[PDB]
């Protein structure tokens, strides 16, 4: 009819333009996020940004508070970019998930199934007209239960799935490129890492390929870095100055 | 115990080689010495393999029986098939449980074959219940009813292994008869079904009526 | 164990009425009372619910000031749906 | 066609709901009503409309509480649910506090319900203001909107041609503090009589008129005590 | 638009939700409001300059300044009633929190309640969303001031000083120039009035006692809310005055 | 729960789900009823494929209780909803009063279930008119018709149904009072096949007394069709 | 919302009489990644095309054939996000019914009750039909059992079947080469030639997933290296 | 919201219900059901839809289905539809053995599923059912029955008939064709011929035919749905016959 | 149709209210004509057919002893509403002990009338669907004396001394403007009602196709008129010139 585009139904070609719609308006915020595993650990790294919205950046903002990772329990963070008042209740849904799982089973969710019951809920916005969808994509980090890092990214449409990195934003398939030059890179030495090798290698990924997408040259105080590691299984973020340090690192190489 | 007492009836189960019997006493009493009926059936079919012995509160039985009943036809017009002794039982269970803190005052057996399809072979199956749908599977004989432990010393006496269809019946009836004649409120006539994979013979013995 | 709570008491008093061709008497004490000790030597058991209807009660004082209380608000309701005031019979047959 | 205007839910590109517009409409349609107080007393006075020659005229005031009333324009039935609610909040208040309620608290309220019914689709706004008069440690007049705002005044008018009204009222507020009862009741009755039609006339009929004061409850006036008082508004408007 | 914009619940092609913007066109064209953090404390201004033709209404009556716990401001613009459902369900989720837990509820997570709810509101098919932009502040010793503004859409985020509603874009530049987090809120008092007078059209000094709503938590006021009293809002308001005649 | 106004009022003023309901009923089989002195005969048009279709099946005249009868025109389906509430209240009646239910009050209870689905939302009104012959509780006979806005009369005679002008005119001018049994079952077919085809088949007729509902036999109809047929041919 | 006037079906009929939601949603199925079943003689095959979008994605994070219960299995062709719904649908009616007759549900039993669960969305008010098929595979006591569900809820028997794109050339193709009494081994390396016939370029063990009922064995879904055995050949 | 409501339950500008009329034609779009009573039983005969050479032919009767064991139904229109409905029309007949303690009567199951049916038609916001039902049955009251039922709810009774595409040819052979007292045998060569017209052909096949009767014999009620085999002999006998 | 029933015009008018108006300018013209002894109402009944009841149609209901109702519009909102007045009014009179007062049941009729607004959840909840598209004419006898009442589908109920309604009702009303007085007694308010009727009727006035009712405030009882009392009224009335 002429309403197709307007509802979750399908249109006469098989598809629900709504969800096209809301995976859209998540990449109009203009907000980039990565993803990256290592062997023990896992880093989100996403700009300190606001979304670009209806209100425009002032400066009286205050930039510390402007933020797209969460955590969604100790051990289990995330970052939500979208619409902020979208991510804002999928952070919270998220939350209220890990801690009725908790409850009812005496053990705390890993990352993999609380990405997989957020998608449940996600879908039932996009079977029900009467609910709008949730203009929202995210990626949710951990360490299961057998001390291996986990890293699972959802989108609108309610599809998830674990990756060995990801990003979030504009421009997609170029990260991927990049991406995947710099895990080949790394998976083509030899040597064993420490711990703390390991992390600082995964971190220092990180903040390159989110350098090398975004194209221009991050400021420790523009972006947010969160890790999670079998030596700190806790969801941290790391300080402005551990950025700094990694930066004039990457810089000087 | 005095609600099981208001009716009277017991139930009997028994198996031999390729063969099992269900045995029921006829009386239906009222006010635990007044014998109202004396053709009151206890022995249910639900289906050719499936039999099921329901003793104690009639009105309860015959609830309990409808309900088996609704729930047999529904599942076999769906599946087109007879149902499964075993599934039955389960279910039994299941219904029965479904009443935990309200339940109904019945003490069911289940009698019937398991068939195992290769032709078929014919598994005798017994299983006796309480009221809320706890299970004892057997394979020599099952018992219930405000007659159990006669029934029970009788069977413990005399039941013998692998008999063929006329050793099933003579043992059979002459435990009932014996656990009725030591009870106030049951007996007033005996119906026993003996089962094949071929025939059923449902035989009326000549009981006592005092 | 704990016992099941009662929830009555008989705060005492009495209610006299007397009526005349023109007049009514309604007179009444004012002891509360609990047990055998007495709350307050002043609560009056007597309400205006009209101009010319006024209602006495004795038995428990938080019972009677709840149900004077009520009817006091019924009948304003009454006067302001009806734009009259409520005759003694109607709020007889209301009470 | 609008395409904005459909449904009670829908904001226009301008920010507009259109619906709750409508509803505000239907109040210039109502019969004028003016009240004005002073530092004791609130007046209200308000034209009482009538159907035809056999008919009688409509109800314009209406008591809410001993020292509360109300006026109205718009649609009675919506009206009438609101005074019902009004009566009930205040009996209730007495019932459960022994003591008056609060104008604010009441006023606050009433705004609330109206707001309740803008929200959703299968609602509607109330179509109808109320202007509320009272005495609570002080003279006061407040008016509801559809929309669910409130305002208080010192002297309020609306209806169908109040515009002449608010004119009066706007010249001469300067007065209306240290008047007297008497003649804050002229001035009212002057107001009314400014928004009205070339051939129409303020007669005991058509004329509603209520004081509420500090020791004055809620009270209409009587024929009579009317009568002198349209009396004498036409003998010094003659001057 | 295109037929995309009648409902809050269906994105447009270009994933933009147009009823929120509309929304945000009613707010920008109400009513005033801006609350800035100072040295000791916080100062909250409402400009009601939309009621400057409303010469009858009672005088200082209409205010869009409230409190939560007597300790943290909430204001708006937009539509009043939306705001005080608003209003109404901060102080619920207050008074549960208390409930609950004993202690008055954080600003930080009050914010994120109040965002939720009113988020909530642009989902269904169904539901008018609220037409308002909320202020929520507070300010104590150790931890000097907190603002926030809560949009339509439902995001909140953290300022030093925030101007919502009409003619904010100027109210903005002139409250950049200096950093309040130096100066005193009475000494605010006369920048504020200042800022009025040369950014709202329509207020003069002749209605600048009857349309401005002055509030603040601070240090003279035990950083608990309280109206700005008449005897310190009135020399600010004759020195604002007379500078701006001068010049 | 669905719940839309699907009966709301036109510009012009009028229900227009009730008239459309009305031209549902218009679309229906012809049906008759003829008061007496203290019976009524009811008829009703009969369509049925010859020796394919079973006639036993379907009823158009069908009995509510003890003593009263309905005939209806309109939507099959709607009917037998109907029906079964009308059976339903019928017994409520007698359970709650100890007494079988009068004629007028059923007609009433009918008009009001037609009314009230006119007047709630997520429900279309009943395509379906109803004459109901009965007894009152002083024993008088009286037959009642029924429409979908919720509108009844008591009438000495009335049709409803396809082309129920024709037959209210035919029996305006044929009908007497306190008609003989036989007579009355005469001016019910002649009034049927007014506009219905001539034939046996074609119509079914019951006749209602204090004793019971009885239906007229075949043979009898056939006569009286005959019958029919010579005095059609003699006045052409 | 969900209840009150908001609940009206969005699936109605056309003129024709055709209900065009549920030919959308097929042809959402039509063009989704192909599955297939196979019957043989002592087990059933599931087997499907997971084709990775890039080399970040973890493969085994993304499984599109599931296990119901012991001996049942279940692949889909179309949406993700209903095939969750659904599956997690399924598990609960399978333990559902265990617990009410002890033993494993049989797949018929199940079958019917998933599909009338998605007749349901096809007329209930404010939903869209879901927009996959699914192919149900298991053995229990009545023998093997391939069963596939369209979006409008009807459900087929079959002996072998192709869902997706390019589904009426690969059935072609899969009826060229099937009998009833092929093994377990004939029958993966028929589903994998399928799948390459219709695949563009070149399979792996990355590209696909199989699941296997058979020899009354409980359901396993097959590994890389078992696939790889069988791309060997 | 109300701009989506396609109003299903409103009245058309003739009384019609436009959503009924499509379910009509969807009906009439689906494969032939035939049903016709004999003095041995109630037959019914269906022609089966080709999807492919694959579909499990064995025990895969998908137009007629068993309701009870006295009772048993074909379906013309939508499968999923039709689920359902047998579905409670399976659980109203245990409903009424439960409450009665005996088999239900044909006519009052038809009657509450075509309740089911005209309750969609007349409450609520959603489409109707797409389906015909041929209800056969056998009951002590009313003897050897079959039932037609429509999406309105309507339903009628009939000695013989047909439901979906071309059901007026094979109405007509019917028509021709049928008699007052057949024996088993000779209804079944009736089905076979008014089946094989209907598809527009001479001899039918038996891959396309589904063919079932309802007995009561010795006082028991019983259901033959006759295999591809038993369908081939009967093929075999009616191209003998004709 | 497109609107919901709910929505306003540009005006700030209910489309629906707007509508069910003009569907009460149809049926059979009524007339009530309240003075000073008692309130009369008159209505002229339009009989379709010879095969039609006269007993079963009737255009003058009563609510309670003391209360009468003329009605037009459709028939049956008008039955439904008249049923409702009849339980209310019987509902106040049990925990009341007394008459309820006309007002307050033109009060309760005209809240049932608006109920599809949905304005409030008090009470009952909302189960009518649409206005009733019905307007009455109420007059009884209470503490107050006489009174003649008229409500319509917005909800304004208004009292008159006089009033009309149905098809003729400009002309009655014409009528009844300029010949009612307020001192009139009874018998010619009964002549002034049957002659407006006469006058504004299609048909020839008779005993047949007019119905009377009055409630005296002497017993402030409803009483429906038989064939003499409309024959003498007949009889007593002036020439038709």
């Amino acid at each position: 009819s002429m309403y197709d585009r307007h509802l979750t139904i399908f249109s006469p070609d098989g598809n629900l333009y709504q969800i096209e719609y809301a995976i859209k308006a998540v990449k109009n915020t203009n907000i980039t996020s990565v993803g990256v595993k290592g062997e023990n650990c896992a880093v989100i790294i996403s700009q300190k940004k606001m979304a670009t919205q209806y209100i425009s950046q002032d400066k009286l903002l205050d930039y510390n508070n402007i933020t797209n990772i969460y955590n969604i329990t100790d051990e289990i963070g995330c970052s939500m970019v979208g619409m902020p008042g979208d991510c804002l209740s999928m952070v919270y849904k998220a939350r209220s998930e890990a801690s009725e799982f908790l409850y009812s089973n005496g053990y705390n969710v890993n990352a993999e199934t609380l990405c997989r019951n957020i998608c449940d809920k996600i879908q039932v916005y996009t079977q029900h007209a009467y609910m709008r969808l949730h203009a929202c994509s995210g990626m949710i980090i951990g360490i299961d239960e057998n001390n291996k890092p986990e890293l699972f990214k959802f989108d609108p449409s309610g599809f998830c799935a674990g990756y060995r990195a990801c990003v979030i934003g504009n421009k997609e398939q170029e990260s991927i490129s990049v991406l995947e030059r710099l895990l080949e890179k790394r998976k083509k030495k030899i040597q064993q890492e420490t711990i703390d090798e390991d992390i600082r290698n995964t971190t220092i990924l990180a903040i390159e390929a989110l350098q090398t997408i975004l194209a221009f040259d991050l400021k420790a105080s523009e972006i947010e870095v969160a890790i999670v590691s079998t030596k700190n299984r806790n969801f941290t973020q790391i300080s402005e100055k551990e950025i700094d340090n990694y930066l004039t690192y990457i810089a000087e190489r | 115990g005095s609600i099981y007492n208001y009716n009277g009836g017991c139930v009997l189960g028994m198996s031999g080689s390729n063969c099992v019997a269900i045995a029921c006493d006829l009386r239906l009493g009222a006010n635990t010495f007044t014998t109202v009926s004396t053709k009151f059936s206890k022995i249910f079919k639900m289906n050719n393999n499936v039999y099921v012995g329901l003793s104690g509160l009639a009105t309860d039985i015959q609830t309990l029986y409808e309900i088996l009943r609704y729930r047999v036809n529904l599942y076999e017009v769906r599946q087109d098939a007879e149902m499964d002794v075993e599934c039955f039982a389960n279910m039994l269970s299941s219904i029965l449980y479904s009443n935990r803190f309200s339940p109904y005052f019945v003490n069911p057996i289940v009698v019937g074959f398991k068939l195992k399809h290769y032709k078929v072979n014919y598994e005798p199956y017994l299983t006796a219940y309480d009221l809320i749908g706890a299970k004892c599977e057997t394979r020599d004989f099952v018992v219930n009813g405000v007659t159990s432990e006669q029934l029970f010393g009788m069977c413990e006496s005399l039941y013998v292994k692998d008999q063929d269809e006329n050793g099933l019946f003579e043992t059979i009836s002459q435990c009932l008869l014996s656990a009725l004649d030591r009870d106030c409120i049951s007996g007033w006539g005996a119906e026993v079904l003996v089962l094949t994979p071929e025939k059923i013979i449902k035989k009326k013995l000549k009981a006592r009526m005092d | 164990g704990f016992k099941r709570w009662y929830p009555y008491i008989d705060n005492g008093g009495t209610v006299i009425g007397l009526t005349g061709k023109d007049y009514v008497i309604l007179a009444a004490d004012t002891r509360l009372s609990l047990s055998y000790s007495i709350y307050t030597r002043f609560c009056p058991k007597i309400s205006k619910l009209t101009d010319k209807c006024i209602i006495g009660s004795s038995g428990m004082q938080s019972d009677i000031k709840t149900l004077h209380s009520l009817l006091q608000k019924k009948i304003q309701l009454f006067v302001l749906e009806h734009s009259h005031y409520p005759d003694i019979h109607v709020i007889a047959r209301l009470l | 066609r609008n395409l904005y205007d459909t449904d009670n839910i829908i904001y226009s590109p301008e920010g507009r709901l259109y619906q709750v517009e409508y509803a505000s409409e239907a109040i210039k349609q109502g019969t004028c009503a003016v009240a004005i107080k002073s530092k004791d007393y609130v007046v209200v006075s308000g034209l009482k409309k009538c159907i035809s020659k056999l008919s009688f005229p409509q109800e314009k005031i209406f008591k809410i509480d001993d020292y509360i009333g109300i006026s109205m324009s718009g649609i009675t039935s919506d009206a009438k649910v609101l005074t019902k609610f009004m009566q009930n909040e205040c009996l209730s208040h007495k019932f459960l506090y022994n003591e008056n309620i609060n104008i604010e608290s009441l006023v606050r309220s009433v705004a609330d319900k109206y707001q309740k019914n803008t929200q959703k689709s299968s609602k509607r706004a109330f179509g109808v203001g109320l202007m509320i008069a009272a005495y609570h440690n002080e003279p006061c007049i407040f008016e509801t909107r559809p929309n669910g705002s409130y305002f208080e005044y010192d002297a309020l008018s609306f209806g169908a041609r109040s515009h002449a009204s608010k004119t009066y009222l706007e010249k001469n507020l300067h007065l209306f503090e240290e008047c007297s009862l008497e003649e804050l009741i002229l001035h009212c009755l002057k107001a009314l009589k400014c928004s009205l039609s070339s051939e129409s006339e303020l007669t005991i009929s058509n004329t509603a008129l209520a004081v509420v004061g500090k020791n004055h409850p809620w009270q209409e006036i009587s024929s009579l005590q009317l009568e002198e008082y349209l009396s004498k508004v036409k003998m010094d408007a003659e001057q | 638009s295109a037929g995309y914009d009648l409902s809050v619940s269906t994105f447009s092609p270009d994933g933009r939700l147009y009823q929120v913007e509309y929304i945000y066109k009613s707010i920008n064209n109400n009513n005033t409001a801006l609350c800035l953090e100072c040295k000791d404390g916080i100062i909250c201004c409402c400009i009601n300059s939309n009621m400057d033709k409303n010469k009858m209404i009672k005088k200082n009556s209409y205010n869009r300044i409230y409190h939560v716990n007597n300790n943290i401001i909430i204001t708006y613009s937009g539509f009043d009633g939306d705001a005080r459902n608003i209003i109404d369900r901060a102080r619920s989720e207050a008074n549960t929190y208390y409930y609950n837990f004993h202690t008055n509820i954080p600003l930080h997570i009050l914010v994120n309640r109040i965002s939720l709810y009113i988020h909530a509101y642009t989902l269904y098919w169904h539901m008018r969303p609220f037409a308002a932009s909320i202020i929520i502040s507070s300010f104590n010793e150790k931890d000097k001031g907190d603002i926030y503004c809560i949009e339509p859409n439902g995001a909140c985020y953290k300022y030093s000083g925030i101007v919502i509603g009409k003619n904010k874009e100027m109210f903005k530049t002139e409250i950049e120039k200096k950093d309040y987090k130096d100066i005193n809120v009475r000494d605010a008092i006369e920048d504020i009035y200042k800022f009025i007078l040369t950014s709202d059209d329509h207020m003069n000094k002749n209605n600048l006692q009857n349309l401005v709503n002055f509030s603040w938590i601070c240090k003279e006021s035990s950083y608990e809310f309280q109206n700005i009293h008449e005897e310190i809002l009135t020399p600010a308001l004759n020195k604002a005055v007379e500078y701006i005649e001068k010049l | 729960s669905y719940d839309r106004a699907i009966t709301v009022f036109s510009p012009d003023g009028h229900l227009l789900q009730v008239e459309h309901a009305l031209e549902a009923v218009k679309k229906g089989g012809c049906a008759v009823a003829i008061k007496s002195s203290n019976f009524a005969v009811l008829a009703v048009e009969k369509k049925n494929i010859p020796k394919l279709q079973n006639p036993k099946t379907t009823e158009k005249l069908i009995k509510l209780d003890e003593h009263n009868c309905l005939a209806f025109a309109g939507l099959n389906a709607d009917a037998r909803v109907l029906v079964n509430k009308t059976r339903l209240e019928c017994q409520r009646y007698y359970l709650n009063m100890d007494e079988p239910a009068p004629v007028d009050y059923i007609a009433k209870y009918v008009a009001k279930v037609q009314q009230k689905f006119t007047h709630r939302g997520g429900v279309r009104p009943f395509g379906i008119a109803t004459l109901i012959a009965g007894f009152k509780n002083n024993k008088e006979i009286c037959i009642y018709q029924t429409e979908p806005s919720g509108i009844y009369a008591a009438w000495k005679a009335q049709a409803i149904g396809k082309n129920a002008k024709i037959v209210q005119e035919f029996l305006e001018k044929n009908y007497q009072e306190n008609m003989e049994q036989k007579d009355c079952i005469f001016l019910a077919l002649k009034a049927i096949f007014e506009v219905v085809e001539l034939s046996s088949k074609n119509v079914e007729v019951a006749l209602l007394t204090e004793k019971d509902l009885t239906f007229i036999e075949e043979q009898e109809i056939n006569s009286m069709v005959e019958l029919i047929d010579q005095e059609r041919t003699k006045n052409n | 919302m969900a209840d009150g006037e908001y609940s009206f079906s969005l699936t109605t009929f056309s003129p024709t009489g055709k209900l065009v939601q549920i030919e959308y949603a097929l042809n959402r199925v039509s063009s989704s990644s192909p599955a297939l079943g196979i019957r043989a003689k002592n087990g059933v095959i599931i087997a499907t095309e997971k084709k990775s979008p890039n080399e970040l994605i973890e493969e085994n994070s993304i499984f599109k054939i599931q296990q119901i219960s012991e001996h049942i299995g279940i692949v889909y062709a179309g949406m993700p996000g209903d095939f969750r719904v659904l599956l997690k649908r399924a598990r609960k009616e399978a333990i559902r019914y265990s617990l009410q007759y002890g033993s494993e549900i049989l797949v018929k039993e199940l079958v019917k009750i998933i599909a009338s669960i998605v007749q349901e969305f096809t007329q209930t008010g404010g939903v869209r039909p879901f927009g996959l098929s699914l192919l149900i595979c298991g053995v229990d006591v009545y023998g093997y059992h391939l069963y596939q569900i369209d979006p409008s809820g009807c459900y087929f028997n079959w002996m072998a079947t192709c869902v997706g794109k390019d589904y009426q050339n690969n059935m072609s193709f899969l009826e060229k080469r099937y009998n009833k009494d092929i093994e377990i081994e004939d029958a993966i390396h028929t589903a994998i030639l399928t799948l390459k016939e219709s695949y563009e370029g070149v399979l792996n063990e990355k590209n696909i997933e199989i699941g296997v009922a058979y020899d009354n064995k409980p359901f396993k879904i097959l590994t890389q290296n078992e696939i790889k055995d069988y791309l060997i050949e | 919201a109300r701009r989506y409501d396609s109003r299903t339950t409103t009245f058309s500008p003739e009384g019609r219900l436009y959503q009924v009329e499509y379910a009509l034609e969807a009906i009439n779009n689906a494969s032939i059901t035939i049903g016709l009573i004999t003095k041995d039983g109630v037959i019914l005969g269906a022609d089966k839809v080709f999807i492919s050479k694959l579909i499990d032919k064995a025990n895969n009767y998908e137009k007629i289905y068993k309701i009870d064991k006295h009772i048993f139904c074909g379906v013309a229109g939508l499968n999923a539809d039709a689920n359902i409905l047998i579905n409670q029309s399976r659980l109203y007949a245990q409903r009424y053995l439960y409450n009665y303690n005996e088999v239900q009567p044909v006519s009052q199951l038809v009657v509450q599923i075509c309740d089911i049916k005209q309750s969609y038609t007349q409450y609520g916001g959603l489409r109707p059912y797409g389906v015909s039902f041929l209800i056969g049955g056998y009951d002590t009251k009313d003897g050897y029955q079959l039932y037609h039922t429509d999406p309105s709810g309507n339903y009628s009774g009939w000695f013989a008939t047909a439901i979906g595409t071309n059901n007026l040819t094979a109405s007509s052979v019917l028509k021709q064709e049928w008699k007052n007292d057949m024996t088993l045998e000779e209804g079944l060569l009736l089905a076979l011929k008014t089946l094989a017209k209907s598809t527009d052909t001479e001899i039918p096949k038996s891959e396309k035919i589904e063919l079932a009767y309802l007995t009561n014999k010795d006082g028991e009620v019983y259901q033959k749905y006759l295999t591809e085999k038993e369908i081939e002999e009967l093929i075999k006998l009616y191209t003998q016959k004709y | 149709y497109d609107r919901g029933v709910n929505t306003f015009s540009p005006e700030g008018r209910l489309f629906q209210v707007e509508y069910a108006l003009g569907a009460i300018k149809l049926g059979s013209t009524a007339v009530g004509i309240c003075v000073n002894d008692g309130v009369i109402l008159a209505s002229e009944r339009r009989i379709s057919s010879t095969l039609i009841e006269k007993d079963s149609v009737e255009k003058l209901l009563s609510i309670d002893d003391h209360i009468g109702c003329a009605m037009s519009g459709l028939m049956a909102d008008a039955r439904t509403l008249i049923d409702y007045a009849r339980v209310e009014c019987n509902h106040y009179k049990f925990i009341y002990n007394e008459n309820i007062n006309i007002k307050s049941c033109v009060e309760l009729i005209s809240e049932l009338a608006l109920d599809f607004s949905n304005l409030s959840d008090s009470k009952r909840k909302k189960i009518m669907s649409r206005p009733f598209g019905v307007a009455l004419l109420i007059g009884g006898v209470d503490k107050n004396g006489p009174c003649l009442w008229y409500t319509e589908p917005s909800g304004t109920n208004t009292r008159f001394s006089a009033a009309s309604i149905g098809s003729a009702q400009e002309g009655a009303e014409l009528l009844l403007q300029e010949n009612y007085k307020k001192d009139m007694t009874f018998e010619q308010a009964e002549i002034l009602a049957l002659t407006v009727l006469r006058q504004v009727m299609e048909d020839k006035l008779s005993t047949s196709n007019v119905e009377i009712c009055a409630i005296k405030k002497s017993d402030q009882t409803f009483y429906k008129y038989n064939t003499d009392d409309i024959s003498r009224i007949i009889d007593v009335l002036p020439s038709p010139v």
